[PDB]
C-alpha cells in the first residue's frame, strides 16, 4: 500500500530469483506519480527515493516499456505500473494479475497524470467531413468502442452508454481510484517542453550524471 | 436469497469457518432454550412455558446476527487469519452474552408484564434494583451490542482492504463501503448510552432513563449521525 | 406451389422446414410468406385475387372469413380429429361447420428480468 | 431418495440454513436423551433404561419433522429472509417443546404402562392430575403441533408465491399446492382439539376425552375435511 515497504519486499523477492517492481523509467509519465506524491520539497523527496531504488540495485538503470512488460508477463517481477491498454497482453500470458491503487509515498498518495485519449482532425487534410463521419457515426459508438476495447482496453471510455459495463470491471475501478488521486493534464502548448525537461531530469538522475537538487534547477528553467 | 443484483457471491460454496460458525450459532439459540431444567411435574411445565416470550426475543436477536454473518461470508467468501480472528471475537462475544441475554429477556418480560397488566409476579428475585446495578445493566448490554456491530464494521473494512484481491467492481465497492458505515452507525447508539451511563451526569435514575431512551430513538438518531456526515 | 400466410412474429422458418420435408416426400414446393396486416390483406386478396392456399391467424378473425365465404369447410377423419383436444375444435367451428385446423392456444403473460426485478409486481 | 419423479431438486447442494438447521435438529434429539443424569450406580443404570420407550417416541417424532424439513429444502432450495424467518419460527417451536415432550412421553408411558400391566409405579410424581392441568396439557401440545404444521404450510406457500422465480413446472406447481393443503389438514386436528378444550363444553374430563380422541381419529377426520373441500 506504500512505496517505502518495496525495498524490503524486493530483498525478500530477490532471494527467490524475482524482482518486486519493474516499470518504464525512461518515459516520465510512469515516474511522475511517485515524483508528485507529496508535492519543490515533494519532487526532491519523490525523486530521491526513485534514485535510491536504482542506487540499491532494486531497479535496473535502463528499464524501458518492453523489458518491464516482458518481465511482468514472463513472471519475473511481482509488480508493474501500466495503463488500461496493457491488460490484454497479460490476459494472453498465463499470469493471475490484479490492478490496484498506486502505492502511497510519505503517507500521501502518488498523483498520476490523467490523460484523455482524443481524435483530432489534421488541418491540412482534404478528408475532413469523411473523418468526422468515421469518428462520430462509426468509432464513437457502442459497437465501435467495443471493437477497440476487446483488442487493447481503452480505459474509462467517454461514452455515456458504457457506464454500467465500466462499473462491472474490477480494473476500471482501480483506474478511476488512481485517476481521482491524480489530476488531468493541462492541454497548454508548453506541455512539450515540460515533458522534455522531466524526461531528461529523470534519465540523468537515474543513470548517475546530475544530482537530484541540480535536476529540478535545470527543469524549472 | 441475495441482497444486491450487481453483487457476485464469492462464498456460494460452504467452508470450515462457515460450518464451524453455524455450529456455534445453533448452539447459542439451542443452549439458551435447553439450559433450562427439565419439567418433572405440571407446575414445572407451566413455569417453563412462561419462558417462551423471553426466549423468543433471544432467538430473534441471535438469528439476526446469524443472518448478517451469512450475508458477509456469502458476499466475500473470505477465509484468512484476520477474518478468522475478527470472526472469533464475534462468536466469543455472542457466547459470553447468551446467558446474560436470557437474564435480561426474563427481567424485561416481567417489567413489561407488570406494565401491560398480564402478570403481577415479584422482581425481588432478580436482586437489588439499585442505581449502580441498573447502570451496570446498561453499560453491560450496551458494550455487548457495540462490540458486535463494531466487529461487523471491522470485517467489511477487512474485505474493503482486500477489494483488489477479491476483484470487487464499483457496485461491490459501494456496497462494502456502505456496509461499514451501516455497522458503525449501528454501533454508535449503544456506544453513546454506555458513555452517558459511565460519566453519569445526574447521579440518579435519570441517567438510566436517557441511556435506555436512546434505543427507542434508534432509527432517528442513526439518521442524525448519517445526515451530519453528508451535510459536512 | 403451396403458399402459406402466417404472421412474422411466428415460426415461419420452422414452418418452412416442415414444408421442405413435404417437398421431399411429395414434390410440391412450400413457400412461407409473412406480409404486414395479413389479417386485413387476406380477405381483400383472397376474395378477388388468388392469395394463399392456407392462412394462419388466431381463430377470432375466421368467423368473418367464414360468413364472407372465403374459407373451405374442413372435413378431417375421426382418427385425426381425436389427436387434438375437443375444446380446440370448438374455437374453429362457425355455424356447426369446422372452418380451420387448431394449432395452439395463446395467451399473453408478464415477462420480467429476474436480475433487474427478482420479486416482480 | 426423492418423493416425486417429475420434481427437479433445486437444493441438492448443502447450504448454511440447511447445516444450521441440521445442527439444531441433532441437538434436540441429542439433548432430549443426554440432558438425563449420569448413572453413578446400578440402580441409576436400570432407572435410565426405563427412559428408552419415552425417548424413542420423542426421537421418532423429531426426525419426522427433520424429514419434512429435508424434503422442503431439497425441493425448492430456498434461502431468503422470509424463508429464514419461518424456518426460525419452526426450530424455535421445536426447541421450546423438546423438554415438555420428554415430560409428555414419560407421563404417557406410565399411563400406558399401567393399562397394559407392565409396570405399576405412581403418577403422583407428575403433580395434581386435575381438570385444569389435563386441559392445559392438551392445549399446550395441541398448540405446539398446530404451529409446526402451520409453519410447514406457510413455507410451501412462500415457495408457491415464488413459483416463477424458482421456475416451477405444472407438476411442481401441483406438488407445492398439494403440500400446503396436506400441512393445513395436518394442523386442523390439533387446532380443533385446542379450540374444544379452551371453550370447554362439559366443564369436566369429558372435554379432555374428546380432545384426546381426535388424535386417534386423525386419518378419518383429515379425510372428512379433504372430502368437504372437493364436494363443495
Ligand atoms: C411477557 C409475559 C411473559 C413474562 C415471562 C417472565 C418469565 O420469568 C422467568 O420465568 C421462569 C419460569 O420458568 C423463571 O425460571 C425458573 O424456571 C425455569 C423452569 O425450567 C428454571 O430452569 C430456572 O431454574 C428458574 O430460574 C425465571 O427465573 C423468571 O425470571
Ligand atoms: C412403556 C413402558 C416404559 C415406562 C417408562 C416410564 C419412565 O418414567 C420416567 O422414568 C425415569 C427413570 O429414569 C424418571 O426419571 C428420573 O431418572 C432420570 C435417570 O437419569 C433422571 O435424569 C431424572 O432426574 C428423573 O426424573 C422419570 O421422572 C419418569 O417419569
Ligand atoms: O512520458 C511522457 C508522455 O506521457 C504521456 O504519454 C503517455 C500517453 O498519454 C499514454 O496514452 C501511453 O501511450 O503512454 C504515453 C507514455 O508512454 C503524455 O501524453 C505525453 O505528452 C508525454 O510525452
Ligand atoms: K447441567
Ligand atoms: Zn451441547
Amino acid at each position: 500500500k506504500t512505496w517505502e515497504e518495496i525495498p524490503a519486499l524486493d530483498k525478500e523477492l530477490k532471494a527467490k530469483g524475482k524482482s518486486a517492481l519493474m516499470f518504464n523509467l525512461q518515459e516520465p509519465y510512469f515516474t511522475w506519480p511517485l515524483i508528485a506524491a507529496d508535492g519543490n520539497a515533494g519532487a526532491k523527496a519523490g525523486l530521491t527515493f526513485l534514485v535510491d531504488l536504482i542506487k540499491n540495485k532494486h531497479m535496473n538503470a535502463d528499464t524501458d516499456y518492453s523489458i518491464a512488460e516482458a518481465a511482468f508477463n514472463k513472471g519475473e517481477t511481482a509488480m508493474t505500473i501500466n495503463g488500461p491498454w496493457a491488460w490484454s497482453n497479460i490476459d494472453t500470458s498465463k499470469v493471475n494479475y490484479g490492478v490496484t491503487v498506486l502505492p502511497t509515498f510519505k503517507g500521501q498518495p502518488s498523483k498520476p497524470f490523467v490523460g484523455v485519449l482524443s481524435a483530432g482532425i489534421n488541418a491540412a487534410s482534404p478528408n475532413k467531413e469523411l473523418a468526422k463521419e468515421f469518428l462520430e457515426n462509426y468509432l464513437l459508438t457502442d459497437e465501435g468502442l467495443e471493437a477497440v476495447n476487446k483488442d487493447k482496453p481503452l480505459g474509462a471510455v467517454a461514452l455515456k452508454s458504457y457506464e454500467e459495463e465500466l462499473a462491472k470491471d474490477p480494473r476500471i475501478a482501480a483506474t478511476m481510484e488512481n485517476a481521482q488521486k491524480g489530476e488531468i493534464m493541462p492541454n497548454i502548448p508548453q506541455m512539450s517542453a515540460f515533458w522534455y525537461a522531466v524526461r531528461t531530469a529523470v534519465i540523468n538522475a537515474a543513470s548517475g550524471r546530475q544530482t537530484v537538487d541540480e535536476a529540478l534547477k535545470d527543469a524549472q528553467t | 436469497v441475495g441482497l444486491n443484483p450487481n453483487f457476485s457471491f464469492r462464498g456460494k460454496q460452504q467452508t470450515r469457518i462457515e460450518t464451524f460458525s453455524d455450529a456455534v450459532f445453533a448452539l447459542a439459540i439451542t443452549l439458551l432454550v435447553l439450559s433450562s431444567t427439565i419439567p418433572e411435574t405440571f407446575e414445572d411445565l407451566w413455569a417453563s412455558m412462561r419462558d417462551v416470550i423471553p426466549f423468543a426475543i433471544c432467538v430473534a436477536l441471535i438469528i439476526v446476527i446469524w443472518y448478517q454473518h451469512y450475508i458477509f461470508f456469502l458476499k466475500y467468501g473470505l477465509q484468512d487469519k484476520v477474518t478468522i480472528l475478527l470472526n472469533t471475537i464475534l462468536l466469543f462475544v455472542l457466547l459470553v452474552y447468551v446467558y446474560p441475554l436470557k437474564f435480561l429477556a426474563r427481567f424485561l418480560s416481567e417489567i413489561y408484564g407488570g406494565i401491560f397488566g398480564i402478570i403481577e409476579t415479584d422482581l425481588s428475585r432478580f436482586g437489588e434494583y439499585s442505581h449502580q446495578n441498573l447502570k451496570l445493566l446498561m453499560v453491560n448490554y450496551g458494550l455487548g451490542a457495540f462490540a458486535i456491530f463494531l466487529v461487523f464494521s471491522l470485517m467489511y473494512w477487512r474485505a474493503y482492504k482486500m477489494k483488489s484481491l477479491l476483484d470487487l467492481n464499483s457496485y461491490e465497492i459501494f456496497d462494502t463501503k456502505s456496509s461499514i458505515i451501516a455497522n458503525l452507525l449501528m454501533c454508535s447508539v449503544p456506544l453513546l448510552s454506555l458513555i452517558i451511563t459511565l460519566i453519569d451526569p445526574w447521579g440518579n435514575f435519570r441517567t438510566t432513563i436517557l441511556s435506555g431512551f436512546l434505543y427507542f430513538l434508534y432509527v432517528p438518531i442513526m439518521i442524525v449521525f448519517g445526515r451530519i456526515t453528508s451535510k459536512k | 406451389k403451396l403458399v402459406i400466410w402466417i404472421n412474422g412474429d411466428k415460426g415461419y422458418n420452422g414452418l418452412a422446414e416442415v414444408g421442405k420435408k413435404f417437398e421431399k416426400d411429395t414434390g410440391i414446393k412450400v413457400t412461407v410468406e409473412h406480409p404486414d396486416k395479413l389479417e386485413e390483406k387476406f380477405p381483400q386478396v383472397a376474395a378477388t385475387g388468388d392469395g394463399p392456399d392456407i392462412i394462419f391467424w388466431a381463430h377470432d378473425r375466421f368467423g368473418g372469413y367464414a360468413q364472407s365465404g372465403l374459407l373451405a369447410e374442413i372435413t378431417p377423419d375421426k382418427a385425426f380429429q381425436d389427436k387434438l383436444y375437443p375444446f380446440t375444435w370448438d374455437a374453429v367451428r362457425y355455424n356447426g361447420k369446422l372452418i380451420a385446423y387448431p394449432i395452439a392456444v395463446e395467451a399473453l403473460s408478464l415477462i420480467y428480468n429476474k436480475d433487474l426485478l427478482p420479486n416482480p409486481p
